[PDB]
């Protein structure tokens, strides 16, 4: 969850 | 009314420049899409959205009237990361390290802004 | 309801005494009124309230489990002042300064939890 944003995985990841 | 100075070159030949170059930057290449990216509520909280990417169309145009202008534009896209995510998330650790090595840049800057 | 960690000590006597101190915390000292203050779309607004006033006697009275939550009350605090009000206003100006110091005391807190 702490990369999620970076995801879409950094953001959401 | 924009305008050309000794600092305005500097942003954009050192300071976009180094950050460009840096593998955390990709995420502040572009506006934040929040419906592509399925952020909920980004826009109910980041009312001034900014980005490199339109930070570098900025001077690249001409559109400051000063550098103070330009690292305001900076300080906006930094802090809006540090608003809407979460405070350990991998992205305001990125911003972190950009913002970093934004205020080493600013602090070699010429100290007095000249009108070329 | 709560317990002792070192990060949540790490929240109390480093965290909230330094932003306690910041010459912009005090609109954050104590929960918004929205009928002294005359905002009566506050609460229309707004449904999560915190300020800092409210972490810090969390702290003091070991209502926190974990600092996880007491992070999240700061984002809570801070994240309700973006969406409220518009971003020129003082206040938000103030709030952006006092989180910018809670990360940077967050990113050198202690990175494991644990019970004391």
């Amino acid at each position: 969850q702490r990369s999620l944003k970076l995801l879409k995985h950094l953001y959401h990841g | 009314p924009g305008r050309k100075t000794n600092q305005l070159q500097y942003m954009q030949n050192v300071v976009v420049k180094t950050l460009w170059k840096h593998q955390f930057a990709w995420p502040f290449y572009q506006p934040v899409d929040a419906i592509k990216l399925n952020l909920p509520d980004y826009h109910k909280i980041i009312k001034n959205p900014m980005d490199m990417g339109t930070i570098k169309k900025r001077l690249e145009n001409n559109y400051y009237w000063s550098a103070s202008e330009c690292m305001q534009d900076f300080n906006t896209m930094f802090t809006n990361c540090y608003i809407y995510n979460k405070p350990t998330d991998d992205i305001v650790l990125m911003a972190q390290a950009l913002e970093k090595i934004f205020l080493q840049k600013v602090a070699q800057m010429p100290q007095e802004e000249v009108e070329l």
